[PDB]
């Protein structure tokens, strides 16, 4: 039925016994790291994103600042 | 029980409808909808279930017919006695599977035009509390009634009495599959 | 100092840090030609305080050599092919016999074979 | 364990196959076996050189009718042995050939 | 103690009542074992082992309501921009406020 | 348009308009106008005053959900066995303790409600989201974990279902006639109405 | 005041408790596995090493 | 056209006067015959009549049938996997209820009115409930989470057909409607959400398709996913772009939570079936946002890449049911050395997870390539977000092969005659539309 | 020998599995492994993520020293000791529409902070 | 055997609170008729209710819902006491 939960002891002296476990305690990252390398990972893929954000407004900021110049060049003129 | 939870409404209705006994509110045929979609999902026994079904449709139908619309409401009531033929004299399992299709108002049978019915003259009155209890509720039931189509096929071995009087249940079977694409001009 | 080098008795943890201690001489060594001098400092290395009696002492040795065998764990151990580690271990490992293998699959209840919808 | 009756019907352990080395004989790969060698392997080596070269004779054709050359070549080249749309060589200075 | 059950010439008979057993479908299923049935079925029914801790809700909204809010913020600056690109007027989204009109641009227009 | 080439659907100009045309000659309507009640109890200008017009609805459903609770008490006291204890000193403190909460929910509810219009100044789903957090809030003062976040999300989110399908759906649907011509497409060539249908007369109950 | 609050099943607690006894696999042995956090340590120019490492002539 | 219809309505027909014996060899035959008369209606299907190909009516608009470019592409697809759905299936209950089943979605596809469509879509309500809910080796949890989901959107759907039935006068396709309205387009909408799996809506389809039968599994894959885009091209974008153009920005974010999520959630799985069925949702979303753009780009591309899932998951769904029948096991960490054990099942299975990686020689791969496309000419950012995340498929994809692919293992477990000719037409359609004619 | 070398079987699960388990990959083989070497578990040669970082520190400024004079200390007219490769006209015009190009740095040029703006040019499409 | 859920709390504990639901049971009657007449008397009462706001409406709605208490929960709890 079931497989047999007895190990084969065959090769322990040639390669070594199977005493020794892992130290690990299977659990995952912190909620708190987690935030931070999400939070700071996620922004580096998403480069591009910045990247046009940063030009959009460089655009923007100087079509406003080119409209306000012609607002008073108009003026007195 | 099944010809006394439809047969008596029919007159009622007609009475409603000829006699101008409509009021504005709207609460009596919500709370019967509400109550009857969660007492059916709550109720252990069958006949509770069926018995709170017809709660849960006559609100909706009353809420329909105080806003004038009597042929839909005389269509429905027809359709739901058939509807209800087969259940409520369950001799056959395939019988009472159809009959409880056509309660939940499921398509390929006469039952979905009849809830139908209801449901297209809710639209046209444009009360959207009305349509959003209708969904949810209509949800509610539908687990009462899947509950039913389990109890047959998929919970243990049934065996039933052997009674051999089904008179008119293979003819309303019968009109249930057949007659919804007759009556499609309706809806 | 691992947990299972810890619970060794004295002698033994000794003959271990001797055995790591050659090995480790063996990874970080160019040829087997830097082995053999400094196989032998290693070994006055431990004769030196082998006499030692006081036992706080030899704690103290102790505890310092297995820091020091620690830190100078290589990054690529020098392990033969064929064992543990090994680039040839797992290759094409021998496979074993009593296979279960079911002959002439598809000519048993050819017709029938499907899954079903069981009812109640 | 007794073989089973049907190994008979499979083949043996190749020469190439290492003395040690066990493999289930009744695996198919279309691929091959873990060591192959098959009986008659000179002849199937043979028709598939056959088909090499006669699909490389469809697809030379092929290639000579949708091989085009806009640009003239510096020099002569191999291919004006086989197909004929190749233009004239024209050199460096300019002059045709 | 093994007999072939398959029969390619076609004369195939279960033989329920022979002493040896048929070498059918199931000589090659998997033995299994114990752990890692109770391994699967922990892992299926993660559900009852939820709990409600603020840790929990920090990593659920951290998450997944922050990449649903990064997500939206950048949908609606592209929408800003190919709008500026297009030279449409300001579109009316659902839910920015705009007392424009424009929503589908008129193919026959000059924009 | 059912083509993989151009886009689906279609648009329509801006510039041009269409003139709107009657569905009908003549006009009867059978649906009544509010009531100055209705007016009155909407007004939100005095917070006190829409406070105190519309509590009543939240004490009588206080007032009826004890009486439940209170019955559900009363009926398993035995007449047969003489009780030592007087049974309205123990059903009294359920009912009026489920009227006074019920009360001072719905006061906070509709308080926080008109100060926010009034403070916003304008009609907005903001300040019914607002009024049913605190209510919210105000219900999950000592309660475990979930419920701090759970009660302020559901007493929000009611008056965005009432604001969404009791204001917004109406007057989005009222052109909308099922009679005559479609109301975006009169120039269809449909039966044309002299009157609109009345399917019942103004109700009076 | 009775309410649904105190009857719904709120998921505060744990329905499952996991086992205790939890499986660690087999790992090949280190024998001295303490970690080096430390960039610049005594330990690199420590006598013992200079002695076993760097001294002796080859 | 009528042909096809006539031949939907013969297959369930034949089963109630058929032997109850020579059930499966008929079925098979009418499931092939039905494939033929579609073959005939694209025959019949002249590209010059660029609106509709065909258009049939019975006498009632309800009764109006036609085919278009989506519906052809979808309806072929339906009645070419079919058949193998046919063969999978053993017993007259079986073979009833997905004769049933085939000819409700094949009806819905070409039907032409919205109240048809949710008429016959909707018939195949009960059973899935007792295909999923089946004694043995169904569960009812699964089955129950279908039904409802299923019951809820399609209601929110018909109240959005009653709605405009009442206002234009009209239900159909072919006469030209157009509404603002936000609730009705939300009422159409919720079906699409739900149908095709969009986050949060996805929970019923993995747990459908672990607990269906393989041939049930792959109708469900094949072609009950692809009705979301009928519905869509048919009945949503033609009626309701004003208000997909009014929600871009939302419809984006959901599309892409739906993408980065399943993804994410297919790493936790240890079941293969579970895991092909999340590669499914991940897979939808792509489509769902590139017919949203409302482009002729978009269009064409979401229904090439539903012809491609629509080749590729259903050859993994039969590979994995042939899989489990040989071993009894769907965990991944009990199945070691397929690649020493079955070598022609692993070169399959291989091929067919290069496909779902979308590998140029696959159709996936032309079919992502126009869906990025159509998302480029909408914004380069849209692109550059689906494109990264693909890597989280890579990643479990991996994970499983390596898993899979050695170890020790006492087991020969490799496909049979039968199971060979059940995927040779799939792999040979997936050569045949990856080197272009798709 | 390549083929049928011995190996050791891992010992089956005997106790209760970890949650996570997935994160540890086993073939049947004894030296099961990790999803990712590094993850958990022995560290190659005892080195913690904060000795990596610490050498990495020790190592930038060395590495970058190079590169950050030339690029930000260093400007084109003191850069090297020549103008750029001068071109005839008609060839240096084309050259220079190259952002990429070489001949933008030609200070000599009166075109020269033309040139400078565009090898310094845009960072998206404007449409 | 196959893996099952766990079940919190002891087989006895919990077999002792399912048995506080056995307690003498009333016959519905007697809530039915005070409900009916109650109800009838509302009905009239409620044509002259003040018009009022749905989302006033709503919120009661909810708040009697979250107020009212199921038959069996008293059922449990019922104490013959102070
Ligand atoms: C002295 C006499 C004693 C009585 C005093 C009063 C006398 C009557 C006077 C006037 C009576 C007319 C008006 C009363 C209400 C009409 C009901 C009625 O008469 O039916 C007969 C009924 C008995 O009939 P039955 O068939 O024997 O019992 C069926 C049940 O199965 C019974 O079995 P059960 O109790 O074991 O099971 C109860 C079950 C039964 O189900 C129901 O109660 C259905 C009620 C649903 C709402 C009803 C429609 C609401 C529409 C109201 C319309 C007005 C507003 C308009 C706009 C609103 C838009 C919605 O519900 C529950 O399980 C408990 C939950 C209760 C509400 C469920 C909804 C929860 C939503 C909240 C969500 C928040 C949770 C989030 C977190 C969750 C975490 C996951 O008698 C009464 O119950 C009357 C008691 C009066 C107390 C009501 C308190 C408030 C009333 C107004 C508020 C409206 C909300 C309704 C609350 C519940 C009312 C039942
Ligand atoms: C446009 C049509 C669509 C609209 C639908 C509504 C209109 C209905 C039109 C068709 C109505 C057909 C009704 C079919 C009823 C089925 C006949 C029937 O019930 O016969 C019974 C009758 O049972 C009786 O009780 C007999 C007593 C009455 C006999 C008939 C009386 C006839 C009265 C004259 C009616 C003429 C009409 C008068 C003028 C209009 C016999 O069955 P059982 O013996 O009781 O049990 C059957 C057992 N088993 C099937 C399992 C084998
Ligand atoms: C168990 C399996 C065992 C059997 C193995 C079978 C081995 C298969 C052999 C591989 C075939 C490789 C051929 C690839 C070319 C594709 C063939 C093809 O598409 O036919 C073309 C004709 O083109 C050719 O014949 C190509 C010539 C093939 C030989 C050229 C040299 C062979 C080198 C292979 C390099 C091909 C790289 C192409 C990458 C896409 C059809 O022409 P049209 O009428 O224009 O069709 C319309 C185009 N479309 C298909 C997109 C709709
Ligand atoms: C900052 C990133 C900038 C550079 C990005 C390129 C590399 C990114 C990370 C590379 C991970 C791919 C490596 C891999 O496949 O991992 C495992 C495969 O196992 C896994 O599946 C682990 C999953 C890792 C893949 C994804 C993790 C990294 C994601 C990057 C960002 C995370 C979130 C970002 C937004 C989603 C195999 O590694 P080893 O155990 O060392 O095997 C090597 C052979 N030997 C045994 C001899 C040592
Ligand atoms: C309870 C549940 C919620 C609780 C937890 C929520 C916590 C999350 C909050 C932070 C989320 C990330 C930041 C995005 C929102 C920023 C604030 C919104 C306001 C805003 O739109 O500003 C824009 C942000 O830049 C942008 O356009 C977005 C830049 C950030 C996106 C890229 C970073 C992650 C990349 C990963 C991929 C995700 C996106 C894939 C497409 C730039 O202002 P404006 O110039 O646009 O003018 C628009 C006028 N306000
Ligand atoms: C069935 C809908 C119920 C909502 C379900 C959401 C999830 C429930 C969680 C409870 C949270 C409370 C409910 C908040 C939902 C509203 C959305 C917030 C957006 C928002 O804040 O903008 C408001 C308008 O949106 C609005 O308030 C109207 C938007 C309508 C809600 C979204 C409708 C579609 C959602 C359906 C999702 C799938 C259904 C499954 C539940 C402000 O507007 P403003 O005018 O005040 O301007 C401000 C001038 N002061
Ligand atoms: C004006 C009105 C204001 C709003 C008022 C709202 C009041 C509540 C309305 C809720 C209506 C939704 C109806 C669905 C209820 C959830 C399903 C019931 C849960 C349940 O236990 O069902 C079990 C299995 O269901 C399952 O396994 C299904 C899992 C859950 C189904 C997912 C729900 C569908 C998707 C939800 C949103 C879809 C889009 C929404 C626009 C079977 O129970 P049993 O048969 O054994 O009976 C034994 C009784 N304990
Ligand atoms: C919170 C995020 C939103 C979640 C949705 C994500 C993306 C879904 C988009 C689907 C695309 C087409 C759907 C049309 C609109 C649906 C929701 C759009 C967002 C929304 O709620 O906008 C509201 C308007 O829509 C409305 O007023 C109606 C909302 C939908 C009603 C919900 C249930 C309707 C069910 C009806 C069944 C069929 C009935 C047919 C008669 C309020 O935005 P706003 O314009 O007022 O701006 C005020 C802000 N300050
Ligand atoms: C030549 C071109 C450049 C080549 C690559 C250069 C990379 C330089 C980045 C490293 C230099 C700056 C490092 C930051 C200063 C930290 C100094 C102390 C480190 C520390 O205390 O914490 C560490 C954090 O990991 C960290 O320090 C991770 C920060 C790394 C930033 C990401 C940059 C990519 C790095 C990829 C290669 C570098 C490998 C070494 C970092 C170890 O953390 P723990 O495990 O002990 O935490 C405990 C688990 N609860």
């Amino acid at each position: 039925n079931y497989a047999s939960l007895k190990a084969d002891t065959s090769m322990d002296h040639v390669f070594g016994d199977s005493t020794n476990k892992l130290n690990y305690d299977f659990q995952l990252m912190s909620s708190k790291e987690a935030f931070f390398w999400n939070y700071t990972l996620y922004p580096i893929v998403g480069f591009p994103i910045f990247l046009y954000l940063y030009q959009f407004n460089k655009l923007e900021n100087f079509e406003a600042e080119i409209a306000a110049a012609k607002a008073a060049k108009a003026a007195s003129e | 029980a099944f010809v006394f939870s439809t047969l008596p409404k029919l007159s009622v209705l007609y009475l409603i409808s000829n006699s101008n006994i409509g009021s504005e509110c709207v609460w009596w045929g919500l709370i019967s909808l509400w109550l009857g979609s969660i007492s059916q999902y709550q109720s252990v026994f069958v006949r509770s279930i069926l018995l709170y079904s017809s709660v849960a449709e006559i609100g909706l139908v009353l809420l329909v017919l105080q806003e004038g619309f009597s042929w839909e409401a005389f269509s429905w009531v027809s359709i739901y006695f058939l509807s209800l033929s087969g259940v409520w004299h369950a001799n056959s399992k395939f019988v009472s599977a159809i009959s409880v299709a056509s309660i939940a108002g499921l398509p390929p049978f006469l039952g979905f035009i009849g809830k139908a019915q209801i449901l297209k003259s809710l639209v046209s009155i444009n009360l959207g509390i009305l349509i959003f209890s209708s969904i949810l509720a209509a949800t509610i039931s539908f687990i009462g009634y899947l509950r039913l189509i389990r109890l047959m096929y998929l919970v243990s071995p049934v065996k039933w009495k052997n009674n051999k009087d089904s008179s008119f249940i293979n003819w309303s079977t019968w009109m249930l599959t057949v007659g919804t694409l007759p009556m499609v001009y309706s809806v | 100092a691992s947990e299972a080098v810890l619970r060794l008795p004295h002698k033994l943890r000794v003959m271990r840090m001797y055995r790591t201690g050659l090995k480790e001489i063996v990874n970080w060594s160019y040829g087997r030609h830097e082995f053999y001098p400094r196989a032998n400092a290693l070994r006055m290395e431990f004769e030196a305080n082998k006499e030692l009696s006081d036992r706080e002492q030899i704690r103290k040795l102790v505890l310092h050599g297995e820091d020091l065998l620690a830190r100078f764990r290589h990054w690529e151990p020098t392990i033969r092919s064929e064992f543990v580690g090994g680039t040839v271990y797992g290759v094409w490992p021998q496979h074993c016999k009593d296979v279960k293998f079911v002959p002439n699959p598809a000519y048993i209840d050819e017709f029938k074979q499907g899954d079903t919808v069981l009812l109640y | 364990v007794p073989e089973p009756p049907y190994a008979k019907y499979l083949a043996n352990k190749s020469h190439y196959c290492p003395p040690d080395f066990h493999y289930s004989r009744e695996i198919y790969a279309p691929y091959g076996g873990y060591f192959n060698d098959p009986k008659g392997w000179r002849t199937n080596t043979a028709i598939a050189t056959l088909v090499m070269l006669a699909g490389a004779y469809a697809v030379f054709c092929f290639g000579n009718a949708r091989e085009e050359r806009l640009r003239a070549p510096k020099g002569w080249i191999p291919s004006q042995l086989w197909n004929d749309n190749v233009p004239t060589p024209v050199d460096y200075r300019g002059k045709v050939l | 103690s093994s007999r072939i059950a398959g029969d390619t010439t076609g004369k195939y008979t279960p033989n329920i009542f022979s002493p040896e057993t048929p070498m059918d479908r199931s000589f090659s299923h998997v033995p299994k074992n114990p752990f890692w049935e109770a391994w699967v079925f922990r892992r299926d029914n993660i559900q009852r082992e939820f709990v409600w801790t603020w840790q929990t809700i920090f990593d659920l909204a951290t998450f997944v309501g922050g990449l649903y809010v990064a997500m939206y913020a950048t949908a609606s600056f592209c929408s800003r921009q190919n709008d500026k690109r297009n030279g449409y007027p300001e579109r009316n989204y659902y839910f920015s406020d705009s007392k424009s009109n424009f929503v589908i641009p008129d193919e026959r227009e000059f924009y | 348009t059912f083509n993989y080439v151009i886009p689906y659907g279609g648009s329509s100009s801006y510039t041009i308009n269409n003139e709107p045309v009657k569905a009908e000659e003549v006009t009867v309507d059978f649906s009544k106008e509010p009531s100055a009640s209705s007016l009155k109890l909407a007004d939100k200008s005095d917070w006190i005053a829409y406070t105190f017009n519309n509590v009543p609805l939240m004490a009588t459903v206080g007032l009826l959900a004890g009486a439940h609770e209170a019955f559900l008490h009363y009926e398993r006291t035995p007449i047969y066995g003489k009780r030592t204890y007087n049974i309205i000193k123990k059903l009294a403190p359920i009912v009026i303790n489920k009227t006074a909460y019920a009360t001072l929910l719905g006061a906070i509810f509709c308080a926080t409600d008109a100060l926010y219009e009034n403070y916003s100044g304008k009609k907005s789903y903001t300040s019914g989201m607002v009024a049913g957090a605190a209510t919210g809030a105000v219900f999950a003062i000592g309660r475990p974990l979930p419920q701090p976040l759970v009660w302020p999300l559901v007493f929000a989110a009611a008056p965005v279902i009432a604001d969404l399908f009791g204001e917004v759906y109406p007057e989005s649907m009222k052109s909308a006639r099922g009679y005559g011509t479609p109301y975006g497409f009169e120039n269809l060539d449909d039966a044309v109405p002299t009157r609109n249908p009345i399917r019942r007369n103004p109700h009076h109950y | 005041v009775k309410t649904l609050a105190d009857y719904i099943h709120w998921r505060n607690k744990p329905s499952s408790i996991p086992p205790v006894d939890e499986y660690r696999p087999p790992v090949p042995l280190v024998n001295y596995d303490k970690l080096s956090t430390q960039f610049f340590s005594k330990l690199d120019n420590d006598p013992v090493i200079n002695r076993v490492l760097r001294a002796p002539k080859v | 056209m009528s042909l096809y219809l006539f031949m939907l309505f013969l297959q369930p027909l034949s089963l109630s006067f058929v032997s109850r014996s020579f059930s499966k060899i008929s079925s098979l035959m009418m499931s092939f015959a039905t494939l033929w008369s579609a073959v005939y209606m694209w025959f019949t299907s002249n590209g010059a009549n660029q609106t509709f190909y065909q258009v049939v009516s019975w006498g009632s608009d309800w009764s109006t049938f036609g085919v278009c470019y989506t519906s052809l592409y979808i309806s072929l697809l339906c009645a070419f996997i079919f058949p193998i759905c046919v063969i999978l299936v053993q017993g007259y209950r079986a073979l009833s209820i997905l004769i049933c089943i085939q000819t409700a979605v094949s009806l819905s596809i070409v039907s032409l009115h919205m109240l048809a469509f949710y008429a016959l879509f909707e018939s195949s309500l009960l059973l899935f409930f007792i295909l999923i809910g089946r004694r043995k080796y169904g569960s009812l949890s699964a089955a129950y989470n279908i039904s409802i989901y299923t019951f809820i959107s399609a209601l929110g759907f018909l109240i959005s057909a009653f709605w405009l039935n009442w206002s234009f006068g009209s239900v159909c396709a072919l006469l030209p409607n157009e509404e603002a309205n936000s609730f009705v387009a939300f009422g159409i909408f919720i079906l699409l959400w739900v149908k095709a799996p969009l986050v949060p809506f996805h929970l019923w389809l993995p747990e459908a398709h672990v607990y269906a039968p393989t041939a049930g599994s792959v109708l469900l894959a094949g072609v009950l996913l692809k009705i979301s885009i009928v519905g869509l091209h048919v009945f949503f974008l033609p009626i309701c772009a004003s208000s997909i153009v009014k929600a871009f920005p939302l419809i984006l974010s959901i599309c892409l939570g739906s993408f980065i999520f399943s993804s994410f959630s297919t790493l936790k799985q240890i079941d293969l079936k579970k895991i092909v069925a999340y590669s499914s949702i991940s897979h939808m979303a792509i489509v769902f946002l590139s017919s949203a753009t409302n482009s002729g780009l978009g269009i064409q591309g979401a229904v090439l890449y539903c012809i491609a899932h629509g080749l590729i998951s259903p050859g993994l769904f039969l590979l994995v049911g042939i899989l489990y029948k040989n071993t009894n096991t769907k965990l991944v960490f009990y199945l070691r050395g397929l690649s020493q054990q079955a070598p022609v099942w692993w070169s399959v299975w291989v091929f067919f997870m290069l496909g779902n990686l979308a590998f140029p020689l696959f159709p996936n791969f032309i079919a992502e390539v126009v869906c990025l496309s159509a998302l480029f000419k909408n914004h380069e950012l849209y692109a550059y977000a689906f494109i990264f995340f693909s890597f989280v498929g890579t990643v479990y994809s991996s994970t499983v092969l390596g898993r899979l692919k050695g170890g020790v293992s006492s087991q020969c477990v490799d496909a049979s005659r039968l199971d060979v000719i059940s995927w040779n037409p799939l792999v040979l359609a997936t050569v045949v539309t990856g080197i272009g004619y798709m | 020998a390549g083929a049928g070398g011995p190996v050791k079987l891992s010992p089956p699960v005997d106790k209760p599995l970890p949650y996570n388990y997935d994160f540890w990959m086993d073939n049947g083989i004894y030296p099961g492994q990790p999803i990712y070497d590094g993850m958990f578990g022995s560290m190659v040669g005892n080195m913690s993520l904060e000795y990596m970082a610490k050498g990495w520190l020790v190592l930038l400024p060395i590495l970058s020293a190079p590169f950050v004079y030339e690029h930000c200390i260093a400007d084109d007219v003191t850069r090297n000791p020549f103008v750029p490769r001068q071109y005839p006209s008609e060839v240096r015009e084309f050259l220079a529409l190259f952002k990429n190009g070489f001949v933008l740095n030609d200070y000599s040029q009166p075109d020269y902070e033309e040139m400078k703006r565009r090898q310094s040019g845009l960072l998206t499409p404007i449409y | 055997d196959e893996p099952k859920h766990q079940i919190p709390g002891n087989a006895l504990d919990n077999w002792a609170f399912l048995r506080t639901y056995a307690k003498p049971l009333p016959d519905m009657i007697h809530y039915y008729y005070y409900v009916y007449l109650f109800g009838f008397f509302f009905v009239y009462k409620v044509a002259d209710f003040p018009e009022y706001s749905p989302r006033v409406l709503v919120m009661a709605a909810l708040i009697g819902s979250l107020f009212y208490v199921r038959r069996d929960w008293v059922h449990r709890e019922f104490k013959d006491s102070p």
